[PDB]
């Protein structure tokens, strides 16, 4: 369903680019999001992007650093991370839901979910 | 004058999902802020419109469809869904412009020994078309012999009741649902 | 010695459909005449074998799978069927050699106020493979957050009970079902 | 699903041939039957034929007269009627079920049903 790529050991200050491709849906009617989960704590919310792409929201800890985007010509979304402090190492999940919720922070508002990214 | 969102959301009794209750809201100032501060909703999902830009656009009518379903089938209220509450009770179009709001009402709709006043359609010859309701109670001919209203073997009564009790799991408890569909046509 | 068909068909209590009861019959003379004179069965349908030539063929084992379902879902016991009792509780192969027998047992399985002792599996990750049973009661993760056995929101208990009462319609009353699958392999 | 052909006014003593074609099923795993219904009375049972075709049964009023048969090369069954007394004018239905019941007389033992033939 939701394949994803990117992630791996970084040099603590460089950049990184996670990507999330959809393979069974239109990706023109689906609103996407990125969550992050660390073992020992609940799953955190990273970012969210509605249809088209002009409506993006970020968490209150990664504002300004991460850049969310989506491209429909290949059915993909991208989270471009630019600081990578030593406290954001975690698994990163990609979520997709047919609609756009007012509670975009809630993970229960996303029907489809992707795999996990390296820790 | 603010549009009435306390007679749809804060009403005293909700209708069954098969005979859902449609209210056309028009000629008022749509103040959706009442839905932004409310912290009881377990689902607020908007399709077509962004869930914060509901005020910016001016629509001809807002149809609020209210009913009560179980917690397992709140996910069947969305464009392109299937189930028993998605092709027999309430069907949404594939190109839907609106918002579905759903909140848990175990403390209003569940009494001791069971509240069997909320029915749902279990059997139907064909799937509902979008935004169609069926309030018929005719006997379902599920076999090969005509029933003619006797309700026997292979002739089932379609409307099955809901066993709502305060002890059920949070996924088996009554959820109140309100679907605001924004209808815009060439008119003031 | 005649094969035991009075301890499968005339037993005192039947098992729930999720934990159905399989009995292997072997080393006896298969006297199916007890099923030809019995006038209580509402369904006697044989797939693969003709329903009167059951004596002519000699098989290695006869597996009798007994359970109790509702009247609406007796039709879901057949090769190539779908539903809740056909991919979550009891699945028959596409090439089935056997006979399904089903009869109404409202006077045995329905008490006043409801007999909630007959459960069925409502939720499951994947469809059952033919002739597989699942007796697990683990919490069903129907959402996106792991449950870890708490049974809350979007975490449902799969085994749902049957509300059998003597007042239900003949299509909503408990039907006892016995599936005789004839298994023949290279052996005496 | 179950299309059927044949039927019509006869000269009361000639023959007739009803036929029943299936258009959505294998017709190699389906046991067929013919019923007849007259307005004002319950639906009667005419004949039955299992898989292959060597196992045929008829009603106790049309024994010897009607000949049931099936052909798999075109997915069809045929009821060849040969007497047509003035008391067998009725609608004729074709039924098909995946299995072979001991109560082949019961119309509830056939899942799929065809249309009606002229009265």
């Amino acid at each position: 369903q939701l394949v994803e790529s990117g992630g791996g050991l970084v040099e603590a200050g460089g950049s990184l680019r996670l990507s999330c491709v959809a393979s069974g849906l239109t990706f023109s009617d689906y609103t996407m999001a990125w969550f992050r989960q660390v073992p020992g704590q609940e799953r955190e919310f990273v970012s969210h992007i509605g249809w088209g792409g002009s409506e993006t929201y970020y968490a209150d800890s990664v504002k300004g650093r991460f850049t969310i985007s989506r491209d429909n010509a290949k059915n993909a979304m991208y989270l471009q991370m630019n600081e990578l402090k030593p406290d954001d190492t975690a698994v990163y999940y990609c979520a997709a839901d047919r609609g756009s919720s007012f509670y975009y922070v809630r993970e229960s508002e996303y029907t489809f979910w992707g795999q996990g990214v390296t820790v | 004058n603010l549009c009435p969102f306390g007679e749809v959301f804060d009403a005293t009794r909700f209708a069954s999902v098969y005979a859902w209750n449609r209210k056309r809201i028009s000629n008022c100032v749509a103040d959706y802020s009442v839905l932004y501060n409310s912290a009881s909703f377990s689902t607020f999902k908007c399709y077509g419109v962004s869930p914060t830009k509901l005020n910016d656009l001016c629509f001809f009518n807002v149809y609020a469809d209210s009913f009560v379903i179980r917690g397992d089938e709140v996910r069947q209220i969305a464009p392109g869904q299937t189930g028993k509450i998605a092709d027999y009770n309430y069907k949404l179009p594939d190109d839907f412009t609106g918002c579905v709001i759903a909140w848990n009402s175990n403390n209003l709709d569940s009494k001791v020994g069971g509240n069997y006043n909320y029915l749902y359609r279990l059997f139907r010859k064909s799937n509902l078309k979008p935004f169609e309701r069926d309030i018929s109670t005719e006997i379902y001919q599920a076999g090969s012999t005509p029933c003619n209203g006797v309700e026997g073997f292979n002739c089932y009564f379609p409307l099955q009741s809901y066993g709502f009790q305060p002890t059920n799991g949070v996924g088996y408890q009554p959820y109140r649902v309100v679907v605001l569909s924004f209808e815009l046509l060439h008119a003031p």
